[PDB]
């Protein structure tokens, strides 16, 4: 499966976003769905995540933002920005679990944002 | 400059060559490999081919 | 992508893994403080205690092109491609994981330069008919699953799961384990593999699948170091508590249970059997990021172990003495192989270049196909910073992989303040186990968790 | 495993010869060892074989010839020229049977019979 990103836009501090993420089904089942955050040459970090079944999980620090919502027949997530902070530099990539004899994981390409003062 | 290659037959042979291609930048087609480990654009990022991949075969024999 | 290289006579090259697995972003991401930077410090202190030694090429003084692969099969053929850029160095001390060295001896046999691996268990690279530039120090991993397989029968371990990591290393494990397992009455619950680009997610999803088998209470595992982490985190976070069977992708490595260390407790792990060099402890502990500027990765790795920031000039005052220094596994089948090809030069040397010390005109050019062959059979010395009391030495058998002997260890001490395993047996082509250093296993503690399909009935009323 | 092989010989028509065939056991089962013949860039024909279990097989032209016996001990296999011809001036080889996860068949080096008048 195949990942698309959408909605990489250019505001301050405080303003809205709406990070969309598609994909391809190809008759697979795709469990779970999800974010994670990270800069060049660190660790990987969980965001937001959905199993397909209303269950969602969130960051530690990110339990009241980051509301993440997503859809079985497009198979398609869509992020929200409540409220920007300047340590969200880092970079963004959606990624789907699909299980195959494999159970592995197909990420997207990175929407670098920028939250000023 | 070779400007892409047919490819070969075999999975192996294909996957081979694919590895030394995507090294010097170069694209690749394919007739006979029908294997979907090729199909994993990430690590053969060339190597598009004109046949389906394993599971669809897989699929058609359990059908 | 940075390089790293040493000046001298003539150059070996070297794939190490420094960098972890590669995330989404970038090629690699954090560096492996433990395995990567390590093993690439002991070949180094391996080359430097060759380039001293009078008795191991003493006019010849044999240089380095170690470089990073970078946990990822597509930098370590770039890098082996950079490697063959001169033919396009005489050998390849390098390739720790299974694909890694795969791919890296398909390209170092095309241009006939030898290979010795340290890390890389692999059967499928056993195969001389595929990879005849190839060697390794370590034995490979179809005996390893006969030892898994026999201490599942020691604590009558029938019916169990698997997991492994796709590629070359979990899936020839999972069939030997599986063919072992077959004919000593063993039992496969879930079959299933997991991918490179993974999640937490995933692996949350593989131990939900794991679970719904509650018979299958201990999971045998072919799994690398960050697919074993991370499965052990996804287990401590659904409250999935079981025995686990690692190989040696886990092995003795600390970082495996760092944060889950409560879910890897009483997990029967297997490692290579080796020894703690005495005097690369001495050579690492006096590492400074400011003196050791022939290494970058160094410097990267003191940068994000410390939590430094250079930019900042704050950890001025920090070093390796100070912290506690543990070595692995491997270090001693680095340093083994770094040894191995420089005794096989040697011997080469003193077969072309009977009366001189340096190299001659039929040196220059070095034939790998030569070297391997004097090197697989002309190279038969005592270990290098080997203990006094062992009488190991690296021999190469005809396959080019080293003796079949592992060392079973396992997760105790719940104590935050004593977090380390216990060495409880050796396997060397036969079982032995000490189940009274296994908490566990001890009956005096509690009985052993039973992993079968039924309860052994009796058969006074029931039958079978 | 490795087969190594020898007992070349350079004998005319009507001659004897002892071709041996060793290999390593490795803990490993192998269930069958046998011969075979081929010309560089042609197809391999077999000429005997013995399943380490009594069942001895030859070629269409070699029933009453090409005297072979093995034992599982040492699994060496020896072969012995009955009759010869000017016809086997192919090149032999060794093959031996292992089942382990690939029932794959190890084969051996060259050893070079040919018969001349
Ligand atoms: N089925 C194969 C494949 O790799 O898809 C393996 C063997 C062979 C077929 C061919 O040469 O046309 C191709
Ligand atoms: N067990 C592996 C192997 O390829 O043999 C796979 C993962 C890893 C171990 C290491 O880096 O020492 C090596």
């Amino acid at each position: 499966v195949q990942l698309v990103q959408s909605g990489g836009g250019l505001v301050q501090a405080g303003g809205s976003l709406r990070l969309s993420c598609a994909a391809s089904v190809r008759f697979f089942s795709i469990n779970t769905m999800g974010w994670y955050r990270q800069a060049p040459g660190k660790q990987r970090e969980l965001v937001a995540d959905i199993t397909s079944s209303g269950s969602t999980n969130y960051a530690d620090s990110g339990k009241g933002r980051f509301t993440i919502s997503r859809d079985n027949a497009k198979n398609t997530v869509y992020l929200q920005m409540n409220r920007l902070k300047p340590e969200d530099t880092a970079v963004y990539y959606c990624h789907a679990d699909y299980k195959y004899t494999t159970h592995n994981t197909a990420w997207g390409q990175g929407t670098q944002v920028t939250v000023s003062s | 400059a070779i400007t892409g290659v047919i490819g070969g037959s075999y999975s192996d042979v294909s996957i081979q060559v694919a590895n030394l291609l995507r090294l010097f930048q170069i694209p690749q087609i394919s007739y006979a490999s029908t294997s979907a480990k090729l199909s994993d654009k990430s690590r053969y990022d060339y190597f598009a081919r004109t046949v389906p991949p394993d599971f669809f075969q897989a699929k058609a024999m359990a059908e | 992508k940075k390089v790293l290289t040493l000046e001298g006579d003539l150059v070996l090259g070297g794939l190490f893994p420094v960098h972890q697995k590669g995330g989404p972003a970038e090629d690699c991401g954090p560096v492996n403080e433990h395995r990567g930077i390590q093993r690439l410090e002991a070949m180094l202190f391996a080359l430097d205690r060759i380039n001293r030694d009078p008795h191991l090429l003493p006019g010849v003084r044999l240089g380095a092109h170690i470089l990073d692969s970078c946990s990822k099969d597509t930098h370590a053929l770039e890098q082996a491609l950079d490697f063959v850029r001169a033919s396009l160095i005489t050998g390849v001390i390098g390739g720790s994981y299974s694909d890694v060295s795969i791919q890296v001896a398909n390209l170092l046999r095309l241009f006939q330069i030898p290979q010795i691996s340290y890390a890389s268990t692999s059967a499928k690279l056993s195969d001389k008919s595929r990879y005849d530039y190839f060697a390794r120090t370590v034995p490979p991993d179809f005996f390893q699953a006969k030892a898994m397989a026999e201490i599942l029968r020691f604590f009558n371990w029938t019916y169990v799961s698997t997991v492994a990591s796709e590629g070359d290393y979990g899936e020839t494990g999972i069939e030997a384990f599986e063919l072992e397992a077959r004919a000593r009455n063993i039992c496969v619950a879930t079959s299933e593999k997991v991918g490179r680009a993974m999640s937490r997610a995933a692996f949350e999803g593989v131990v939900r699948a794991l679970l719904q088998k509650p018979s299958a209470r201990v999971a045998v595992l072919f799994t690398r170091s960050e697919d074993a982490r991370e499965l052990l985190a996804a287990s401590q976070r659904l409250n999935a508590s079981f025995t686990w069977v690692a190989s040696d992708g886990w092995g003795a490595l600390e970082s495996v249970v760092a944060g889950s260390e409560g879910a890897a407790e009483g997990a029967i792990t297997i490692e290579l059997a080796s020894y703690p060099i005495s005097d690369f402890a001495s050579y690492f502990q006096s590492l400074d990021p400011w003196n050791n500027s022939r290494n970058p990765w160094f410097r990267e790795f003191w940068e994000q172990r410390f939590r430094c920031s250079f930019r900042q000039r704050d950890c001025a005052a920090h070093s390796l003495r100070a912290v506690p220094f543990e070595q692995e596994s491997k270090i001693m089948f680095v340093v083994n192989a770094v040894y191995a090809m420089a005794h096989a030069l040697h011997n080469m040397h003193r077969a072309l270049c009977p009366n001189t010390t340096r190299l001659c005109d039929a040196m220059r050019p070095v034939n790998g196909r030569r070297l391997y062959k004097d090197f697989v059979l002309n190279v038969k010395f005592d270990a290098p910073f080997r203990p006094a009391d062992t009488h190991n030495e690296v021999r190469f058998d005809r396959f080019g992989d080293g003796i079949g002997r592992y060392n079973i260890f396992t997760y105790l001490r719940a104590g935050s303040g004593r977090y380390r395993y216990q060495k409880v047996g050796y396997w060397a082509e036969g079982l032995t186990l000490d189940t009274s250093l296994i908490p566990w296993a001890s009956p005096s503690a509690g009985p052993l968790p039973a992993s079968r399909c039924s309860e052994p009935c009796l058969q006074n009323e029931v039958k079978s």
